[PDB]
RNA sequence: GUGAGAAAGAUUUGC
RNA sequence: AAAUUUUACUCAC
């Protein structure tokens, strides 16, 4: 149904590939790929263009962000029992947590400051070393990404150790201002289309546009082309322990660690590459993996390939094509004038989880859709209503609830099918505020938050420390006591508002709601 | 023996950063284990229960939007809407008020949201979510 | 203050230890030649080289689900019923469990699956399969058909395991009309009973799929659609344009969604002026990358799609 | 069902 | 038995 299209279509209304496949297969078909690369047999991994155009940022202070330190989302925490490192999966706030601990710093800044401070790899930061944070920091884990459209055998991603990470942070978010500082496309604030827009101003003036993608990017970026990089940008010391780590890299594929000298291991380093690419020509408009060119004559596309092939971009001859009206880039595909290709394009289904989850999604689609220009007004609203159906019948039942009030969903026990456009003009009850794309969060949201919280990996028994004041700084430091007294304060003061618990805030409805 | 003590071992004190990170319990993610969790101990259901008598009584009442204009289909350009956060005697009063201090520091920051949009107006002024073609404007 | 480009003590000794580690060597450089992109005949050959090599089913077997039987709720329900009895399923608690010892580590045969007439039944099917797999054990009813999904759980003697966990795989078992070696009866009930081995992720995604909106959202700027017979050759005589929902269907089945990558590399294809010679071919040859009959048969209806749409409305 | 331990448990699965 | 190294763990309450 996807090839009778009248315009451009990916086929994106239904989600991506999954399976519970182990994901020892794919981490050692990447690995035997970059052992190939490396051998010098199948694709380049051999930078040779020429980066002094880069300007140098080694003056900059060293700047570290500390939210992004932090998060929910796995990551590899390497102990030694007796004698044998052993890899734990953690969240990275825990990992990050047991480095600090290990190190017996206060902050992660305090922590590079005090790495780049020593006398020697041997002397110690705590209980631990460069040396031992440096062969900690080198051990991955392997896990499958899955529902990547377009992928049926899915790929390996890789989790890293918190030193990896906190190294990784500083150059990456140097290599993205240097990125931002080389053209206006690379902008912090820019998306998708925007980006795609501004390729298809730079691209008017030739008459063949390449579209391509490179082929095993990851295996074919090496630790010399990323200390390269890294050296023209300025990034010190930093870059090489990086590149050390990098090039003696170990991944745990089910019990057994397997070696892995070549790549960068699944997009670890993208802004990187991206100046591997852009510090050597201005030809080109690449992000990671994709890019976008333009040219008249044969010449220039030899010239093109040889730009590609010096800065280890290798060209996908199974993906990459020429177009002479069509403009394909970040997935967003626009005429040569820059205006948006008619068709369905990379319009996404929204699957079914949570009643109102999936109200809100659509919505949220069906909001993008319409305004793009995808489809009329009135298609998306028997879209909304033909949603609502569905939902209807999938969760009207006394699993997800016992309710018969009329406003609510039908969905929900209710019998109200709420307009799109009255949903859109917030002319609905307050119980659909949160089916807005831009209102609060739904009931379900809340629901799954909270039991994920209560898993495994994110359990903890510690007294939580939320709705604190706004002026307190979140670099400020506290002990036990400190949480104890905040804790009971906010807890006095609610009680004598007559609330157990903290109102929620919506910006949105708090704006409105003002004169 | 204390908690802090045995996540934080061999530190005393820590930013607030890490301690507000290691207790989250506000992020949601899109997962196909979503129909099975909702319905394992009726958690849903439970909580539609709860908020349809302690948390849907407290919701203000929104106006509805009325401004519009007429819009005509043109070329697909980028919508930037600044939208600032809350001043500093705004936050204290929201925090006093009872109101989730997390929510309102989030809000504290000025936010722009970079939208792509195939409608223009005669004067070119910016339209509400989902509601250029037809005229909604910011104002 | 520290500078990012700060020069540790160090720094001399880590450059010395990463030159006397390995190094790549320069690839070779590649040739490439720009071709126009494949026309018809070559979408032909990878249909006929898909159908030569692995060929039909006499049946379709899970798709044939999405058509109603003819049973009633009663009916429906006593053949699911006695159809776990005789294939030894163990009834605790009130619930079917299918039990395992050994197993061949080899892959079941694949083959491509003829289209049914229609999928009247898909909305259901979707949403029964979904419940199913979300509670298992025993039988399921919609407004127009039934389902079974049944744990497959090892068999360790006196301990074995009771309740399935979240790993644990499910057997799904629905009916369908008779008129193949899969039929069943009992009682003067006949139906065709229909296997499909699923762990639960490809179970929740088979599940989470919306079938309605999905047609909806497709018909909206689509071409004509032409009628295609059994194998999904255009058959303008004899031929069904309700087949085309079945086809849906089976992308909704197929957890692998191959049909993705071809509709991916078909969007490359209509989109191209000229491609690499020998290589944009071989992106619409995916056998390899998947395994089943069920992703087989998607991968080979997209195939059959492209070449319809190359045939009925070049472009 | 709850807690802990297996390179490990479902927010799994990273940038 | 099947979309076939997957459908498997232990302890305590
Ligand atoms: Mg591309
Ligand atoms: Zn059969």
């Amino acid at each position: 149904m996807w090839a009778f299209q009248e315009g451009v279509c990916k086929g994106n209304l239904l989600s991506g590939p999954t399976s519970m496949k182990a994901p020892d297969s794919a981490a050692r078909e990447s690995i035997d790929r970059a052992s190939e690369i490396m051998t010098g047999k199948s694709y380049n991994a051999v930078h040779t263009g020429d980066l002094s155009k880069l300007p140098n940022q080694g003056e900059s202070p060293l700047r570290i962000v500390d939210s992004d330190l932090y998060s929910e989302r796995s990551c590899c925490w390497v102990i030694e029992k007796e004698g044998r490192v052993v890899c734990k999966s953690t969240t990275l706030t825990r990992g990050m947590t047991s480095l600090l601990n290990t190190t017996k710093c206060s902050s992660p800044s305090e922590l590079i400051c005090k790495v780049l401070t020593v006398e020697s790899l041997s002397e110690k930061i705590g209980d631990t070393s460069v040396e031992e944070l440096l062969s900690h920091g080198r051990y991955f884990k392997c896990a499958l990404r899955d529902q990547e459209r377009g992928k049926p055998k899915s790929r390996a991603i890789f989790l890293s150790h918190p030193f990896f990470r906190l190294l990784s942070s500083v150059v990456e978010t140097h290599a993205r201002s240097v990125l931002s500082k080389v053209s206006a496309v690379y902008t912090a604030t820019a998306s998708a289309e925007q980006r795609a827009m501004m390729a298809a101003q730079v691209v008017e003036s030739r008459k063949h546009v390449l579209n391509g993608d490179c082929t095993k990017y990851n295996e074919a970026i090496d630790a010399d082309t990323l200390l390269k990089v890294w050296d023209a940008i300025g990034m010190g010391s930093i870059g090489v322990m990086l590149a050390y780590m990098v090039r003696r890299k170990c991944v745990l594929i089910k019990d057994t660690l397997v070696e892995c000298p070549g790549g960068m291991l699944m997009g670890m380093f993208n802004a990187t590459a991206t100046l591997a690419l852009q510090g050597t020509t201005d030809r080109f408009l690449s992000f990671s993996d994709d890019f976008i060119t333009s040219f008249n004559s044969p010449a220039e596309l030899r010239e093109i390939e040889d730009l590609l092939f010096a800065s280890c971009h290798n060209l996908s001859l199974k993906k990459s094509y020429i177009s002479v009206a069509s403009l394909e880039i970040n997935s967003c595909t626009l005429t040569r004038d820059g205006d948006l290709a008619t068709g369905l394009g990379c319009t996404a289904g929204v699957p079914f989880r949570g009643p109102l989850v999936t109200l809100k999604q659509t919505a949220a689609m069906l909001s993008g859709a319409v305004d793009s220009g995808v489809m009329p007004f009135h298609s998306a609203e028997r879209l909304f209503q033909i949603k609502q159906q569905e939902c209807a019948y999938r969760y009207n039942n006394p699993t997800y609830t016992t309710r018969n009030e009329d406003f609510l969903p039908t969905c929900l026990g209710g019998k109200t099918v709420i307009s799109f456009q009255s949903l859109l003009t917030w002319d609905c009850h307050p119980f659909w505020y949160q089916v807005h794309p831009d209102g609060p969060d739904t009931i379900d949201q809340k629901v799954l938050s909270v039991l994920a919280s209560k898993t495994r990996r994110r359990r903890t028994r510690l007294e939580a420390l939320s709705d604190l004041d706004p002026l307190v700084p979140h670099r400020l430091l506290v002990s036990e006591s400190d949480v104890s007294k905040i804790r009971a304060a906010r807890q006095a003061h609610l009680k004598s508002l007559g609330l157990e618990q903290p109102t929620n805030f919506n910006y949105a409805i708090y704006k409105a709601v003002q004169p | 023996m204390s908690q802090f003590g045995k996540s934080f071992k061999g530190r005393t004190e820590v930013t607030i950063t890490e301690y507000r990170s290691h207790t989250v319990k506000d992020v949601h993610r899109s997962l196909l284990t979503a129909d099975k969790s909702l319905r394992k101990s009726f958690c849903f259901r439970n909580a539609l229960n709860q908020f349809l008598d302690k948390d849907l009584p407290l919701l203000p009442i929104r106006p509805k939007l009325e401004s519009r204009v007429a819009v005509k289909k043109s070329k697909l350009r980028s919508q930037l809407s600044f939208r600032p956060g809350l001043t500093q005697e705004e936050a204290i009063d929201l925090y006093n008020k009872g109101y989730d201090g997390d929510s309102v520091s989030g809000a504290l920051q000025d936010r722009v949201v970079n939208e792509p949009v195939a409608y223009s107006s005669a004067d070119n002024d910016k339209f509400h979510r989902g509601l250029a073609a037809l005229g909604y404007t910011l104002a | 203050v520290v500078k990012v480009g700060h020069k540790a003590s160090y720094d001399a000794e880590l450059r010395e230890r990463l030159l006397e580690l390995p190094h790549p060597k320069s690839g070779p450089k590649p040739r490439i030649e720009w071709v126009a992109p494949p026309r018809l005949a070559d979408i032909s050959k990878e249909t006929a080289e898909l159908k030569r090599q692995y060929g039909f089913f006499e049946c379709s077997k899970f798709l044939a689900c999405g058509e109603e039987c003819g049973l009633d709720q009663e009916a429906r329900e006593l053949i699911l019923n006695e159809y776990a009895r005789d294939r030894e399923f163990e009834f605790r608690n009130g619930g079917w469990i299918q039990r395992y010892t050994v197993a061949s580590h080899k892959p079941a045969t694949q083959k491509i699956l003829p289209l049914p007439a229609s999928a009247p039944l898909a909305r259901e099917l979707l949403m029964l399969i979904a419940r199913s797999t979300t509670q298992a054990g025993k039988v399921l009813h919609s407004d127009n058909t039934s389902i079974l999904a049944v744990p497959v759980m090892r068999d360790s003697g006196k301990h074995s395991k009771r309740r399935p966990t979240a790993s644990t795989h499910h057997l799904v078992v629905g009916l369908s009309k008779p008129g193949c070696e899969h039929d069943f009866e009992f009682d003067g009930y006949r139906a065709a009973v229909h296997v499909m081995h699923l762990d639960p992720k490809q179970s929740a995604n088979i599940g989470e799929q919306d079938f309605v909106s999905t047609r909806e959202i497709y018909k909206l700027d689509m071409l004509e659609l032409p009628p295609i017979s059994r194998k999904g050759d255009l058959d303008r005589a004899s031929g069904l344009e309700t087949r085309w929902d079945v086809i849906l269907l089976l992308e909704c089945l197929d957890s692998t969604r191959v049909s993705q990558a071809v509709a991916q590399h078909f969007n490359r294809h209509r989109l191209a002026l000229s491609v690499c010679k020998d290589e944009f071919r071989k992106g619409y040859q995916l056998a390899s990358e998947i395994r089943g009959t069920i992703p087989l048969s998607s991968l080979y209806y997209s195939l059959c799609a492209v070449r319809l749409r190359m045939t009925v409305h070049p472009f």
